[PDB]
RNA sequence: UGUAUUCAACGAGUUUAUAGCCUUGGCCGACAGGCCCGGGUAAUCUUUGAAAUUUCAUCGUGAUGGGGAUAGAUCAUUGCAA
């Protein structure tokens, strides 16, 4: 088992994001925009795929079964807590947001504090802090 | 008509407190009474620390001040009346003595 | 031969493998998911790390007799890491001991202690003590 | 610099290589064997552990930090 | 002022909710045992109210 | 009928169910700052100023914008009946004028009437640097 | 990083009102937290009271499972108001 196998893939395609064969599952997983340790290990756990295996060693068909447990984290048990998008703002639906639908979310998300002149996004806007931090020593660029 | 009388002595003077202690004991063994201790709790060392300066200019020196709180324990095996008898004798400023039951 | 006379270590290994093959552990269904406190990052790597959790909460309690949920949270704390900020203790997760605790006690090797906390029982002891015998 | 391009898997050539030569090494260590080789640290560990399993080496000294192995026979 | 304007805005905790009992200034009070005093009414005080220095 | 290429929603939601939801189930909307300020309970002030806005709102002339109602509250949380009222927010110096939309209920009213100018940075002056 | 493992000291703590301070124990919860019995005005109860470290695995020289700035969503606690 310690010589790879002729399938073996050094770079392969999930979501338009070039993933890297020669990485762990668990931590290749985490290339793509929205997914992280924990969130790629509860995948590999529901879609019992083998942890101890590299990214290039598994199957496509692996592959697809972390995509649908990704895109259906209540189908497989996962909690409402554990999502990052939690009760959104217009559907009020609980999901786990990646790659552009990500970046769909947060323009969304800054257009609508903007559009209403709410402070955070006229702080948005400006190019400022938006948490409360002291700005006259610290946060210089430009 | 014999109890553990508990005696708690409390005082920032160790010489007085001490010397209260002794004569106590003195007077239960006058009277062929039982007396376990005194026995000495750890010193209670009340600290503050605070800035010299009325201000915030100069060097930042401050005083360490120690408020010390020694505490004894007496227990006798008497009645109530002996041992009111016996802590009626003159006691020096500074030295509580509470008395209890069990 | 008993439990004290082992190493710790191995003998975790060993009860927590006895555990597992007791068949009498009801493992919640969000073992997987959590955590085993808030100061970690990641999960348990190992995939059994209930049961060694139980054998080394029960090898607690043989050896100490008057322990609750809050005091398991501490023994099993640590640092917790702030970014930028320096470290402080943290406590672990109190429902993952909790769980532990009703199941060793399903499982008749402690029971309550009237003092407050669990204490190990004589079937408890037993147990433990062939499981240290076993191991050599 | 050029970054060193260690394999997660073994070739054939490199697997026969490692099981011709490693057994005849003095010193066997994963960072040994990943700087010889040409491997991962984890590959050089799971190459180890099987080496042990064959018989061809032998445990010197074992530690969670370092891990010493030596040929099985002189 | 009006009863219900007049002073109404709570007091029950925070620097404006206690002051020295020496000279009613409301800072730097030690609350440290019960003290509640201001450090500088303190350090005039420490003697008689029993503080000594030993180092 | 009219048709609205971007209908507004609340965690799917519709504008029209929001008006006539009940302050309980239209708590559970709301994100955990909100729900934990009514749990507590409104006092007087804030009530004052809802039943204010309520009587603009009637005497508005049909197909007329309500007049203005100005306070100091900068700490009332929009709910959806106030929206389409006009109010004037004090920002310590003065009423700053806006008008409630649908998409800024569960905010302060603090959060759209800013208390301070934005900085725009002349020349540094004389001993800015050399420190 | 994830387990297993186990060694401090200086100190501080309540108006008891259903209850105010330090809080054990039990229950609920992934956590944050919540509820219920209670102890302590204290060498009496919190206090059976740390981490670095030790130990075994994963990682493998890759700004990488280093680093955690910035930012989004959401949930609780304090407080009249976050
Ligand atoms: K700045
Ligand atoms: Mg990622
Ligand atoms: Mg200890
Ligand atoms: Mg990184
Ligand atoms: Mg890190
Ligand atoms: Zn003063």
């Amino acid at each position: 088992s310690l010589v790879a196998n002729e399938e073996f893939q050094h770079i392969l395609r999930v979501q338009n994001t070039n993933v890297d064969g020669k990485q762990k599952i668990m931590f290749a997983m985490t290339s793509i925009k929205g997914i992280g340790r924990r969130f790629a290990n509860i995948a590999c756990k529901k879609a019992d795929i083998d942890m101890n295996k590299r990214a290039g060693e598994l199957s496509a068909a692996e592959l697809d079964s972390l995509m649908v447990v990704v895109a259906n984290p209540r189908q497989f048990k996962i909690p409402d807590w554990f999502l990052n998008r939690q009760k959104d703002y217009k559907d009020g639906k609980f999901s786990q947001v990646t790659s552009n639908a990500l970046d769909m979310k947060l323009r969304d998300d800054l257009e609508r504090l903007k559009k209403i002149r709410n402070h955070r996004g006229l702080r948005h806007y400006w190019g400022l802090r938006v948490r409360g931090q002291h700005t006259k020593t610290t946060g210089r660029r430009g | 008509q014999i109890h553990k009388i508990r005696i708690t002595l409390s005082s920032k003077n160790v010489k007085n407190l001490e010397k209260v202690c002794a004569d106590l004991v003195r007077g239960a063994k006058d009277k062929r009474l039982r007396v376990k201790g005194p026995v000495r709790m750890p010193t209670k060392v009340l600290n503050i620390t605070t800035r010299k300066s009325p201000c915030g200019e100069g060097t930042n020196t401050w005083d360490r001040f120690e408020l010390r709180v020694h505490k004894r324990v007496i227990d006798l095996f008497s009645s109530a009346d002996v041992v009111k008898q016996i802590t009626s004798i003159t006691i020096e400023p500074g030295v509580e003595v509470e008395v209890t039951i069990a | 031969r008993t439990v004290k006379d082992v190493s710790p270590h191995e003998f975790v290994k060993a009860y927590a493998a006895h555990l597992k093959r007791s068949g009498k552990m009801e493992l919640p269904e969000w073992t997987d998911i959590v955590k085993t406190g808030k100061l970690k990052e990641l999960a348990p790597y190992d995939p059994d790390w209930y049961y060694i959790r139980a054998a080394s909460m029960a090898r607690k309690i043989y050896l100490r007799g008057g322990l609750g949920v809050g005091g398991f949270r501490r023994i099993y704390g640590g640092n917790q890491r702030n970014g930028s900020r320096p470290r402080h203790f943290c406590k672990s997760s109190g429902s993952v001991a909790r769980n532990i605790l009703q199941q060793l006690q399903n499982m008749n090797i402690v029971d309550f202690d009237p003092k407050g906390g669990r204490r190990i029982t004589s079937n408890g002891q037993r147990d433990l003590d062939q499981v240290a015998g076993r191991i050599a | 610099k050029e970054k060193v391009n260690n394999m997660v898997l073994f070739d054939k050539a490199t697997y026969d290589k490692l099981l011709s030569e490693a057994p005849k090494y003095k010193l066997i260590t994963p960072s040994v064997l990943s700087d010889r080789l040409r491997i991962s640290g984890s590959l050089a560990r799971k190459a180890i552990r099987d080496l042990m399993a064959r018989g061809s080496i032998r445990m010197v000294s074992a530690h969670a930090s370092q891990q010493i192995y030596t040929r099985a026979t002189n | 002022g009006h009863s219900n304007i007049w002073n109404a805005h709570p007091k029950n905790y925070g620097p404006g909710s206690r002051t020295c009992r020496v000279c009613g200034n409301p800072h730097a009070i030690i609350r440290k045992y019960g003290l509640m005093c201001c450090r500088q009414c303190f350090r005039s005080n420490a003697k008689e109210i029993g503080f000594i220095k030993y180092r | 009928k009219k048709r609205t290429f971007k209908k507004f929603s609340y965690r799917g939601v519709d504008l029209d169910a929001l008006l006539d939801m009940s302050t309980d189930e239209l708590v559970k909307l709301f994100p955990a700052r909100p729900r934990r300020r009514f749990q507590r309970g409104l006092k007087r002030k804030p009530m004052a100023l809802i039943k204010k806005l309520r009587k603009a709102k009637r005497e508005a002339p049909p197909g007329e914008k309500p007049e203005v109602v100005r306070t100091h509250l900068r700490n009332m949380i929009i709910v959806p009946e106030m929206i389409g009222s006009v109010i004037g927010i004090y920002n310590g110096k003065t009423f700053n004028q806006i008008e409630v939309k649908p998409e800024m209920i569960s905010h302060y009213l603090a959060e759209f009437s800013i208390s301070y100018k934005p900085v725009k940075h002349g020349r540094p002056g004389i001993g800015a640097t050399h420190s």
